[PDB]
């Protein structure tokens, strides 16, 4: 996999690939690596698929119970911490999970990286999975806070494409999300095969590839 | 986790038109040592079921006691213990299968391979296998250990599929089983000449044959065989 | 692999299945496991397939040169001795397990040979993953003073046992009959009990289905005149 | 495997079972473990079949060449050739060989060559996986200068017990009698020796 | 670690009516990293075609070696080598390195110039020949190729139909393998004309 | 050693190679030149196991210089790359293989074209517009895939190269102490002294 | 050392139609190079118009199916005989699998049926509990042989319309139950040829609004 | 170790050597391996001395408590208590025990309990490292319903051979005779049994 | 994490801690604050295995804050350091020990003295004028041994600290992305925003 997420002026972009592998065999062409915890909270998935699905769906249970008890939406900071504390219970037991908790709360847009070690980091931009290095290259050189919603969506889409191309264990399709103060907005499933040829022509990139 | 010490080799079985046949030799091996020569590895449960066991003998004796206790427990507060509410082969098998799978799940298995042969209340033939892993399967012919490699091929020539069962008589089926036991005696280094055979028929009931021997063996051709290649004398 | 060798009245017969595998995958559905060492000495091999071929070709080559040198027809004991001494030297690293059979001026012969260099003599033998299934048939039905027709039947029945009951064996049955005072008859695909049934559908595509970027003529001819 | 060689009044007798195993599978049930290296010098083989066959073949070659140059070799000489091969290649071999032969001068002799390549001249010798079970029986029942028929019975009874307890042993009991009269091969089937 | 799956790649060959086809992907990688999308795995020595999968250094090395040997063959024999003969040369050359082998899965394809008979063959890394009538597969998606070829293939296909069958067999097998893809090439071979087509496929 | 990069533009080849040399937990040198001139229009950068790298590079250098003197002629970059590949392919099955990865940047005076060849220690050769060894490509290839054109000038090639080094300096845990950059074109080989 | 796991071979295939679904699987059961049974059912009717197959280690497969069938029974008891929807069954099965995260059920599970809108549905699982709804899925020994064929012949991957040359894709027209069964039979016939663990027999369970129907077909026994 | 128990006309006799080794060092040359768990129920121990002593002590406790409540226990009952301990603790034990006892109803009985914890009722039993060498001898020479003097000679000759070939066995031969008459202890020294 | 330094001057304690956080081959963050305020005049920096560090630091923080509320009183740095040491010494013999090394910088308001305590994951406590964990001391202690006086000002302490970081940046193979520096004195805890 490749996943990314970044904060900007108009909220937070979330982009992931859809490939799943069992060794060198591509087990799945289209797997959903984002979880809709609530209208204002998202979770990315990298590592063991089962671990990612189980624990982040269990987080949604716990985030939902927070709302019922307090009559108020949980913060991104608190949600990320609940998850990191779950990981800390199964410390050294062999869980493999890398996720970014993305959302909007009273402090504004929030983004937290969380992994199986219990590591919990706040930040502007993150990328996880086998292809994160390829995505970071595009992100770092093209990122600004002053990005428009249209350009930001494209950056995250293009950054996944970069990784999908080079990384053998990333690809399939790109799933896009945009998080606002009114909630998250799904911006579709984009096949990499079709997207690659389109970007190559329009952008002029991938000159070395013949098409 | 353990290792098997005193062991029993192949158990072989097959279905025929009116019932099932099962057989197993009377040997208890201690590695390469043929230590115990009077071991019964077919254990009847009532008059409608025979459980054949291979593998570790100490675990076999434990299973033998569980079955003996199962009969006792089924009779408790049961006026129909010798009739409608008697133990069926399917009940006995599922019990064992439950035990085997639980034990493997605790990483402390009963180091056995078991075949439950019998006839149900409605006359249907019952033949199913279970082992130390809790793996279960059924087939017109079943065999454990070496029997799976050498006996099944011979028995499947008689009953190759389900439709061959009504066409197979008890004389033909017994003949096939007895021939298979001879072949195993030729080729299994952990086998013995002495064996037991059991027939469970829906009409004639349970027939249990002890102290059977492998006979009509071919050895004469050995005299002509000399050396390992070039030697003539 | 399933292979057998059976002696009879005036000669010897060998047989084999036709499946070759790459683990659980079938690479070749109609492999040829019956190899020729000399015209009337044939062997059949299990184990490492390249080793059984290479070692068979090598010894067969040296046997031919020996036959030319001595002005005599090759003997099975010669092939046997040359094979075992070669295999012993490589201490089992050449994974060749063979059944060697043939006729020569001395008579009819049947041997087995293992990868480490040990040889055996017998009237009926079996090698490979299906050896036990085949041997069960041989021990059930073999007898002294078999005829040619009875031995071919026994041999193919033994291979069938392997085909049906062993996952490492399958497809067809090959046979070679070596009778004294006769040419050896190689019966390729003597039995064909595993023909694939007709498919339910034709998967022939419409022309133009596949997307193409570039086309070009490949020059396979040499440099031209003028 | 169960093998033995026994000296007696008129010469020496070699005896062996016929079972060859690959684990628990009996690869050959009618094996001939009594192998000839010279007219009246035979050996019994135990251990790796590949190793023992290769050795016996080389020894047979050495004794054929010895005979062409120097005449009929002694049993001691044959045992020395076995030893030299087993001892110098001990790191790459697994061979336990019993050598037995007849001279008119020395009569019946028996030499045993265990794993290390040592040589031991004995009145009788036992070897193979099944030999362990008959150390007590053979020690109690062996006598020097037995008759041919007494010696055949001794080997038959001994190997019968070895076969009875050892799963790696079995099949028929082959024997080879070495005397001035010549070379006699014997065979005894299960129905005979099992009921002893 | 496994030499046969470090660089990735696939090759497939099929027989048709008076024709043969051989195809390969263009990927070369260092495990997860894609390095080249122009690494062609099919070579030809006269009218005999050789596809090689596996370790890229050995692929390159063997091509150079068979070029060496076929050029000498031609100078001495005064004629081009035939597919049947070349197949034996490949087998011989691989087995001479029995205990230090080239980590490759070669595939021969061609038409005998005299008989006109189409010919294909495959080998293991150690030289064992697989002379199939229908098709030969090799590479990291060999399991995938076996499934596609076995279901899509039918005998006596015409060149332009065979093209579609082999192309779809390769393309869809490559799309279920992480270590294969990044382009594809198909050779359509007839007794005296050979066409080479680059396929359009997904680049992930 | 660690990072070596290469890029082929319109009329030249640019090679960038790290300056760091580490021994134990200490950086012994921060100005090391991981390259050898094989011929006036052919440059080879290298990275791999300590000691082996320089020994291999100098051995190749000696062989190409010997060829140049013998024939009074400069071998093409393609010919040199093939010679180097064979030596590595020969080496990988030796008793103790040479663990060296190389980039060969050369300007072919016959064809008037720049050429970049990437060869790893196994003897795996590929001609590329841009290349790298080890982990360097993981960070940089996405930038090169995006920004690279074949008609780029040498100055544009250097700017794209700076962007690659900046990305490496940001996302690598490894301090490689910057890079020495060298340009190979029709006029020969020269070093960019300010980078 | 005791190895609690084993491999019983076998291969399974689930395809979702427009208003139907199929779940097929071969009937061969094996260990190593031996055949245990030529007919050992692997696909089961679990009630509530749901079919299920747990392929891999048979002991774990039987245990899971047995537990899910039990879960359906208790779902009726606890929730007033309410029908267990396919999506609800799928989520329940995830929790059954993950209850053994540290000593997994060694099986690749597939279920099939109809969603609450009457459309065909297939859900597929890994041994530890990751699941997702799919249109097409082959599982088990010969999964890698079959899936590419289904990508091509069910979703028309890499197929374009003649004359356009790669510009226009082949349109994704729906498949009938008769067309799907043809693709299933050809998938298993092809898998039987090239995979030694596949053969003997093929059993297909078809699910419609009318109920669950069975179809059996012979396969090669070598 | 070399141990055996043999039934005969009047009851049963247990026999054993007296050697206990720690590798090749003989830690005790006069060990008593014949241990009493009840008045007329004794056992022969083989394997780990710590394990077999701990088991026999626990069994002795169980049979003392059995006797206080239910009267004199059978030999079968004693063997069942041994079995239950050896079987349920098989992963942490290395014990090979032969159980032998006398009733007036059942007379002389012998049960052997090898490593796994299985139980086997027999006419006679042999166990220990030295038993391997006398399987053939004992099978050939054992008869049912022997006299006391015949049975003593049989055990003496058998263990003599086991001691002769097994280095882990040796010292004196101890025996315990179990009959209606009572309990008789016997001992036989090297100078007696070595010359057999 | 990697580098944490500490120095006790005349009237304050200065702690410097690296900003880098690495996961795999990628630097995920270059602005991470590896420290927690335990009380108004006590600061603890930490370094060790991923996840364990923050969990341990926050657990200690909670305990000291609980004590502060219960007694309406701030524990001395010495008392806090002893509490922390005991928790680590308790931890090292646990089923799964916490692999965390800490520096505790505090100003004792009773004695009017700055105090620096170095504690490793085993529970090995030492009071020092300057300290470090891991490999940091190998490069820096020679400079500190030379330049350190006990009567140094806070500004002189910062200058000596800069020299230590410069030496680390030169001779370490590791890019730790600079340091966050914090000062602990009588007026409390503050961060040096430009370093
Ligand atoms: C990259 C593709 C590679 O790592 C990415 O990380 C994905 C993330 C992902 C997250 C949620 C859902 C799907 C994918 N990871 C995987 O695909 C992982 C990688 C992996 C395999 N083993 C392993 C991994 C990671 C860490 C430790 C160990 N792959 C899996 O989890 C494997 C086990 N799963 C499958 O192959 C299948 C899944 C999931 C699935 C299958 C197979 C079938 C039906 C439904 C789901
Ligand atoms: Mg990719
Ligand atoms: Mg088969
Ligand atoms: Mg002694
Ligand atoms: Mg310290």
């Amino acid at each position: 996999t490749t996943t990314l997420a970044f904060k900007f002026q108009h909220g937070v972009i979330v982009a992931v690939d859809s490939r799943a592998t069992a060794g060198s065999y591509i087990s799945s062409l289209r797997m959903n690596k984002v979880i809709e915890i609530n209208p204002y909270l998202l979770g990315t998935m990298s590592g063991c698929a089962a671990d990612c699905q189980y624990w982040e769906r269990l987080l949604a249970k716990e985030c939902r119970l927070y709302y019922l008890r307090n009559g108020e939406r949980i913060s991104v900071s608190a949600a990320s911490k609940l998850l990191s504390n779950m990981m800390l219970q199964y410390r050294g037991m062999g869980l493999s999970m890398g996720s970014m908790i993305c959302g909007w709360d009273k402090k504004g847009p929030g983004l937290y990286y969380v992994d199986d070690n219990g590591t919990r980091l706040s930040g502007q931009m993150f990328s996880t999975g086998s292809g994160n290095t390829y995505a970071y290259g595009v992100l770092d050189s093209n990122y600004k806070w002053d990005l428009s919603v249209e350009d930001a969506l494209y950056l995250g889409k293009r950054s996944i494409l970069a990784a999908a191309h080079r990384d053998a264990y990333s690809g399939g399709s790109v799933n896009l999300y945009h998080v606002t103060e009114d909630g998250w907005i799904y911006h579709g499933n984009h096949d990499v095969g079709e997207l690659f040829w389109k970007v190559k022509e329009e952008e002029g990139s991938f000159n070395n590839v013949i098409g | 986790t353990q290792q098997p010490i005193v062991t029993g080799t192949s158990v072989i079985s097959m279905k025929y038109d009116n019932g099932v046949i099962i057989a197993a030799d009377n040997l208890g091996s201690y590695g390469s040592l043929l230590r115990f020569n009077g071991v019964e590895r077919l254990i009847p449960v009532g008059d409608n079921t025979v459980v054949g066991i291979s593998g570790d003998i100490s675990d076999m004796q434990h299973i033998e006691r569980l079955l003996k206790d199962l009969v006792t427990e089924n009779a408790y507060d049961n006026p129909l213990a010798d009739a409608e509410e008697a133990l069926e082969p399917s009940y006995i098998f599922e019990y064992l299968a439950t035990v085997m799978y639980q034990r493997r799940s605790k990483m402390n298995p009963l180091w056995n391979a078991i075949i439950v042969a019998g006839v149900q209340s409605n006359g249907d033939q019952f033949l199913r296998y279970v082992n130390l892993l809790g793996v279960t399967y059924s087939s017109p012919t079943l065999a454990t250990g070496f029997g799976a490699h050498m006996a099944n091929p011979l028995l499947r020539k008689v009953v190759d599929r389900e439709s061959d069962i009504p066409k197979t008589t008890v004389q033909v089926a017994e003949e096939a089983i007895v021939n298979a036991m001879r072949v195993l005696y030729y080729r299994d280094a952990r086998s013995s000449r002495n064996f037991s055979l059991a027939i469970i028929d829906k009409n004639t009931g349970l027939t249990f044959k002890k102290n059977l021997q492998v006979e009509n063996m071919k050895w004469d051709f050995a005299k002509d065989i000399k050396g390992y290649g070039t030697q003539k004398i | 692999t399933t292979i057998v060798g059976v002696k009879f009245n005036n000669g010897v017969v060998i047989a084999a299945d036709t499946r070759s595998t790459q683990g659980p995958i079938v690479a070749d559905k109609n492999c040829a496991k019956l190899h020729r060492i000399s015209p009337k000495i044939w062997c059949a091999g299990a184990g490492t397939a390249a080793d059984t071929e290479a070692v068979t070709q090598l010894i067969g080559s040296n046997i031919e040169l020996h036959s030319l040198y001595t002005s005599r027809e090759p003997r099975v004991v010669s092939a046997l001795q040359m094979l075992k001494q070669h295999l012993f030297k490589y201490q089992g690293h050449i994974g060749a397990y063979l059944i060697v059979a043939g006729v020569d001026p001395t008579g009819s012969h049947l041997f087995s040979i293992h990868a480490h260099g040990s040889t055996d003599v017998g009237y009926y033998l079996s090698l490979g993953s299906g050896s036990l299934a085949a041997m069960a048939v041989l021990e059930s039905h073999w007898k002294q003073d078999l005829t040619k027709e009875e031995a071919i039947k026994l041999a193919s029945d033994a291979i069938q046992a392997g085909i049906w009951n062993d996952l490492g064996s399958g497809s067809n049955v090959d046979v070679c009959v070596m009778e004294i005072g006769k040419d050896a008859e190689y019966l390729r695909n003597y039995l064909t009990p595993n023909v694939r049934e007709e498919k339910q559908k034709s998967y022939k595509f419409p022309r133009g289905t596949t997307a193409v970027l570039k086309e070009s003529i490949v020059n396979i001819c040499d440099i031209q005149e003028e | 495997t169960s093998i033995m060689a026994v000296t007696f009044k008129d010469g020496v007798i070699l005896g062996a079972d016929s079972r060859t195993t690959t684990g628990a599978y009996i690869a050959n049930r009618v094996t001939d473990k009594l192998t000839r290296v010279h007219d009246k010098i035979w050996c019994c083989r135990s251990g790796s079949a590949a190793d023992t066959q290769a050795i016996a073949d080389i020894v047979q070659y050495h004794l054929e060449l010895y005979t062409s140059q120097y005449g009929t070799p002694s049993t001691e000489t044959a045992a020395s050739v076995f030893k030299e091969l087993c001892y110098e290649n001990k790191d790459n071999l697994t061979a336990g060989i019993i050598v037995a032969g007849y001279d008119d001068k020395n009569k019946g002799e028996v030499y045993t060559i265990p794993l290390g390549g040592s040589v031991h001249k004995l009145p009788y010798a036992i070897a193979g996986s099944g030999s362990t079970f008959i150390y007590g029986y053979c020690d109690k029942n062996f006598r020097e200068n037995m008759s041919k028929e007494e010696t055949v019975d001794f080997i038959k009874h001994s190997l019968s017990q070895a076969i009875k307890w050892d799963g790696s042993s079995g099949g028929v009991i082959r024997m080879v009698v070495l005397t001035a009269a010549g070379v006699e091969r014997l065979i005894f089937y299960p129905d005979e020796y099992e009921q002893l | 670690s496994d030499p046969s799956s470090i660089n990735g790649g696939i090759v497939v060959a099929m027989t048709g009516k008076d024709c043969v086809a051989i195809a390969c992907d263009l990927r070369l990688g260092s495990q997860s990293l894609g390095v080249s999308n122009k690494f062609e795995k099919i070579f030809h020595y006269g009218h005999v075609f050789l596809g090689i999968t596996g370790l890229a250094t050995d692929v390159t090395t063997l091509n150079e070696m068979f070029r060496y040997k076929t050029n000498l063959y031609k100078l001495k024999e005064e004629r081009a080598i035939e597919p049947e003969t070349f197949t034996q040369l490949v087998s011989s050359s691989l087995y001479e390195r029995r205990f230090g082998p080239y980590f490759v899965g070669p595939v021969v394809a061609g038409i005998n110039s005299k008989s006109g008979k189409p010919f294909i063959a495959g080998f293991d890394l150690i030289g064992c020949i697989d002379e199939a009538k229908d098709f030969i597969v090799s590479g990291t998606a060999s399991d995938q190729l076996f499934g596609m070829c076995e279901s899509l293939y039918e005998p006596n296909l015409e060149p332009e139909d065979l093209f579609e069958t082999i192309s779809q067999a390769l393309l869809n097998a490559a799309d279920r393998d992480a270590l294969s893809g990044w382009g594809a090439v198909v050779y359509i071979i007839k007794k005296d004309e050979v066409v080479k087509r680059y396929l359009k496929m997904r680049q992930d | 050693m660690d990072i070596i990069l290469g890029i082929r533009v319109q009329d030249s080849v640019i090679l960038a190679s790290s300056k760091a040399v580490t021994r134990g937990i200490s950086v012994l040198k921060d100005s090391d030149d991981k390259t050898r001139q094989l011929s006036p229009h052919t440059l080879m950068s290298f990275a791999g196991e300590a000691g082996d790298t320089v020994q291999f590079a100098e051995y190749i250098q000696a062989n190409i210089q010997l060829y140049s003197i013998r024939e009074d002629y400069e071998l093409s970059p393609q010919a040199v790359s093939s010679f180097v590949r064979q030596e590595l392919a020969k080496s990988i099955r030796s008793r103790r293989p040479y663990q060296v990865n190389v980039l060969i940047g050369g300007y072919d005076k016959k064809k008037n074209k720049p050429e970049l060849y990437q060869i790893d220690y196994l003897g795996t050769k590929v001609e590329l517009p841009y290349g790298a060894h080890g982990y360097s490509g993981f960070y940089t290839f996405s930038l090169l895939d995006h920004h690279y054109r074949p008609d780029m000038t040498t100055e544009e090639g250097l700017d794209l190269l700076k962007l690659c080094v900046q990305e490496l300096e940001k996302r690598m845990p490894m301090d490689f102490k910057g890079v020495i950059v060298k340009i190979v074109d029709k006029d020969g080989i020269r070093q960019v002294d300010d980078f | 050392q005791f190895n609690p796991y084993g491999d019983n071979g076998g291969t399974i295939l689930g395809i979702a139609g427009e208003d139907f679904a199929v779940l097929a699987g071969d009937t061969r059961n094996i260990t190593d190079y031996s055949i245990n049974s030529r007919y050992e059912p692997k696909v089961f009717d679990c009630g509530d118009n749901i079919v299920m197959s747990a392929n891999g280690f048979a002991a774990d497969g039987d245990a899971l199916v047995k537990r899910f069938k039990n879960s359906v029974k208790w779902y009726h008891f606890d929730h007033n005989d309410k029908k267990l929807s396919i999506n609800s069954a799928a989520r329940n099965i995830q929790h059954l699998l993950y209850s053994r995260r540290f000593f997994p059920y060694y099986v690749y599970n597939i279920i099939a049926g109809l969603d609450e809108d009457g459309k065909g549905a297939v859900y597929s699982f890994d041994p530890v509990g990751s699941y997702q709804r799919e249109q097409c899925r082959a599982g088990g020994a010969a999964a890698s042989l079959i899936m590419p064929f289904l990508d091509n012949q069910v979703n028309f991957k890499n197929q374009y319309e003649p004359g356009t040359n790669g510009k226009v894709k082949k349109p994704l027209k729906y498949l009938s139950v008769e067309e799907v069964i043809k693709l299933v039979r050809d998938s298993f016939t092809s898998a039987t040829e090239r995979h030694i663990q596949v053969g003997d027999g093929l059993e297909i369970l078809i699910v419609t609004k009318d109920g669950v129907r069975k179809e059996f077909y012979e396969l090669k026994r070598d």
